Formats: structure tokens, C-alpha cells, sequence
């Protein structure tokens, strides 16, 4: 869901665009209107106007329809992503410990076992960080929770 | 004359749990034409009076249903039953259904407690 | 030829076979004169190129609503001959 | 209430559907006025009723050759309204 | 922990029966795509395959195998089941398969003798 609340960001992004692109097919639909009126012989290829109006109306229609009813039933990934950062907080904890008890600090341990079990634990450390900062990041762009 | 009423009784009967099947399905279902969101909601209410009017029967025998709600889009439907019982006490019935735009397939399994 | 400018009043469709649709409307005009055998030979030429199936109606005085499938939907003008062709079913 | 007879044309459905068909559309024909509008409302409500996907023409002089599932097609005059009905999808 | 071996050895393995499954769809179906005219062997396969292994266990269990196999068009496909036994001896278990052009649901349900 994440990549959908993605998308469900990007749709919000598109929202005005949608806008500014509507007026500009206003615009666009008065002055194809002197087109007309200036009696010009349009290309066989050159699509023509109502076309393009009706299809982009469709286009905001289902979007509204759809997108937006998407985005209300979005209480189940609420829950689902509340869940997964308690299990990353858990996680956090358990690599907070680990990392108490592992402390390799003495240096009567051989320096390079010691090396690669600290990378074992740096590599399982990024993994945590990774999934920290994807569960914050999808917290804030879905930004419901 | 009493054991035959006990056993008529005690065995489980095809025709009632088809009846029993073909009224769950007409009452959660019935002319309904076919949407997918709510298939889980006739499936539900299928079994679940199905379930019900068998165990209202008393009839002494642990009860497994099952649908399968399909639609009409020149999807093939097949449902295949073989299993392993006591034949001379444990039966099944399979009630299959159909609307202008729907199959519905229940299969009821009724073994000997 | 008879320069029957065509302007195409709804679409969702590509241009290349809206532009298909106004040639092969003309060439049906030029060949038959009953606007029944208009719609069937528009009808069974897109039938043959790009898979069945659709529907095609010619007319002078008329309103249509109608569901279609996506990019499989035109409604253009012809002289004076109003043209729908869509693809659903 | 002005008996706008069923008079029938081509027709391969029910007789039921067929006439249920005649009193609510020729209900859209007395509200309203605009064929497209007819339109909307015959084509919407047998979507509703004998489920998607209909197709609906409100008009008085075409010619439709279309392809429609079976027992699905109502086309006949009600005054000279010429009302076409197929179901496909 | 003699007592808690032979519960398992008696209990309905929900893992045990569903590997059962898959292996029985996987022999017989595999990857081949969707014939109508071979649905019918199909399914006899999966559900004969799936009975021998389930007494091939020597559980107590009366097996129920049911297969629904349906090709891909687009269908929304639900299979649901509630039944009544008791829950603590028979068990049920429902596989899902599905690859580019199929989906088969198998239900298995074990109910103790």
C-alpha cells in the first residue's frame, strides 16, 4: 500500500493540474470556437474538440468516482501500518538490547571475528533503519495517520 | 414399523437438504443479478441458513457447507466431490443453481457423529 | 470525390482508426444510398479489422447513451449524416 | 394518458420485457423531451433492471444493423419516436 | 510428552493436509494451461491424489475433498465455507492455486471417526 498511497499522493498532486489543465482546455475550447468561426479546414489527424472534452470529462468523473472512494476505506491500512512501526519500535528495542549485550568493546576478542559479527549486526541494523524510515515515510505521504 | 421411522430419522435424506439449499439460495440470493462486492455477502448468508435449518433439523450428524458463487461470462464451472466415509451413514448433496448471470454450486456433507 | 468534411462530435478512440472510421463511413456514403446498408457496411468492415464486435448507426435527428469500451468509441459527421460506431459486447 | 401503441417492428426478447420496455420509456417520453435524454433514461434503467450493458437510440429515421445477445433486441415506433433497444456486453 | 505426541499424531495438521493438496495439484495439473475437456481429469486427479495421501497418514479422519477449477477471464472468485463439528478433534483446510490463466480452490476437511 505504500506505493499505492504513492500513487494516492500522486493523485493529489494531479489534482490541480487537473484544474489548471481544465482551464486551460477552456481556453482551449474558446479559441478552437474562433477556429471555426475564422473558417478553418481542419486535418483529417487533427483530432477535434468535443471529442477530447467528453473523454476528459469522463477522466475526472471516474477519478472522483473511484480514487477518492479508494482513499475513505483506508482505516484497514491504518491499522495495518499503526501495526507495523509497533513492530518496528519492538524491533528497535530488541536491536537496542542486542547491541547492550554484544558490545565487543574488549579487545582481548580477535579483532576480525569481532569485525564480521559487528557487520552481521550493522547489516541487520540498516535493515531496521530501512524499515524505520519506509514505515515514517508512508505514515506521512498517506499523512491520515 | 419403529425401526424403519428411527432410522428414516437417524438417515440423512437428500431431498430435504436440497430443499434446505435451494431456499438458503433463493432467499440470499434469489433474482439478484451478479456484483462482485457483495459475493461475499450471499456466500455468508447461503451457508449460514443452510447451516442453521440443518442444525434445527436435530439430525444427529456434524454438517460441512460450501459455495461457490460464479459468474455467467462463459467461465467454465466444474465442482468435484470424492471423499472417504462411512457410506451407510454419512451422505453429501450438491445443489447447483443458476439466475440469468449466475451460477451457485452448495455442497453439503453431512458424517456420522 | 465530394469533400465531406468530417467533424467528430465524441470519441474515445486513436486517431489513426477515428481517421479509418471517416474513410470508411465516405466510401459506404459513395457506395449505397440506404442509410440501414450505411450502418452494415461500416459495421462489418470494423467487425473485420480490428475483431469484433460493434455497433454503428447513421442518421439525420438523433440522441444515443450508450456504455463503450475504452478507446473503442467514435461519433463523427459526415455531409449531413451523423455517424456513431462503438465497441461493447 | 395518450395510448403511444407498442407497435412493433423487429424484436427478439420476451414479451414482458418488451412491455415493461413500453410503459417506463414512453414514462421517459412524457417527463422529458430531448431524445438523448430518453436515451439516458431507457438505457440506464435496463442496466438497472435487466442489467448492463443495454444500448439505447431514441429517434425517427435510421438505419442500426448492431449485434445483440439473445432474446435482446426491441426496436418499433411509438408515435413516430422510433425507439431501438439491444443489449450488449 | 507421550500425551502431547500422540494429540499431534491425532490431530488435523492443517500444514500436513494443505502440502498434501499442493502436491496433488501440482502432479496432476502442473503449469499446463486451460482445456475444458481436461478439467474433468483435473480434478478427479487432484481429489483422488489427495484422498491416498490423506489415508496414506492413518488419522482417524473421514476426508471430504471438494475442487473447483476455473479459468481465468476476468471472474471474481469466491469459495466460502462455515460448518458445525467439533472444532477441537476435525479440521478443514482451504488451497488456493492460481497461475497465469487458472485458479482451483481445493477444501479438504478431516472429521474425526
Amino acid at each position: 500500500t505504500s506505493d499505492a498511497v504513492t500513487f494516492i499522493t500522486y493523485v493529489q498532486s494531479l489534482k490541480r493540474k487537473i484544474k489548471q489543465f481544465e482551464k486551460q482546455v477552456e481556453l482551449y475550447r474558446n479559441g478552437q470556437r474562433l477556429l471555426e468561426k475564422q473558417r478553418f479546414q481542419f486535418p483529417p489527424s487533427w483530432l477535434y474538440i468535443d471529442n477530447i472534452e467528453g473523454e476528459w470529462g469522463a477522466f475526472n468523473d471516474i477519478m472522483r468516482r473511484k480514487d477518492s472512494a479508494i482513499q475513505q476505506q483506508v482505516a484497514n491500512l491504518q491499522m495495518k501500518i499503526v501495526q507495523e512501526d509497533r513492530a518496528v519500535e519492538s524491533r528497535t528495542t530488541d536491536l537496542l538490547t542486542d547491541w547492550e549485550k554484544t558490545k565487543p568493546v574488549t579487545g582481548n576478542l580477535r579483532p576480525e571475528e569481532a569485525l564480521q559479527a559487528l557487520t552481521i549486526y550493522e547489516g541487520k541494523f540498516g535493515r531496521l533503519k530501512d524499515d524505520r524510515e519506509k514505515c515514517a515515510k508512508a505514515k506521512e505521504a498517506l499523512e491520515l495517520t | 414399523m419403529e425401526d424403519y421411522q428411527a432410522a428414516e430419522e437417524t438417515a440423512f435424506v437428500v431431498d430435504e437438504v436440497s430443499n434446505i439449499v435451494k431456499e438458503a439460495i433463493e432467499s440470499a440470493i434469489g433474482g439478484n443479478a451478479y456484483q462482485h462486492s457483495k459475493v461475499n455477502q450471499w456466500t455468508t448468508n447461503v451457508v449460514e441458513q443452510t447451516l442453521s435449518q440443518l442444525t434445527k433439523l436435530g439430525k444427529p450428524f456434524k454438517y460441512i457447507v460450501t459455495c461457490v458463487i460464479m459468474q455467467k461470462n462463459g467461465a467454465g464451472l466444474h465442482t468435484a466431490s470424492s471423499c472417504f466415509w462411512d457410506s451407510s451413514t454419512d451422505g453429501s448433496c450438491t445443489v447447483r443453481w443458476e439466475n440469468k448471470t449466475m451460477y451457485c454450486i452448495v455442497s453439503a456433507f453431512g458424517l456420522s457423529i | 470525390m465530394c469533400d465531406r468534411k468530417a467533424v467528430i462530435k465524441n470519441a474515445d478512440m486513436s486517431e489513426e482508426m477515428q481517421q479509418d472510421s471517416v474513410e470508411c463511413a465516405t466510401q459506404a456514403l459513395e457506395k449505397y444510398n440506404i442509410e440501414k446498408d450505411i450502418a452494415a457496411h461500416i459495421k462489418k468492415e470494423f467487425d473485420k479489422k480490428y475483431n469484433p464486435t460493434w455497433h454503428c448507426i447513421v442518421g439525420r435527428n438523433f440522441g444515443s447513451y450508450v456504455t463503450h469500451e475504452t478507446k473503442h468509441f467514435i461519433y463523427f459527421y459526415l455531409g449531413q449524416v451523423a455517424i456513431l460506431l462503438f465497441k461493447s459486447g
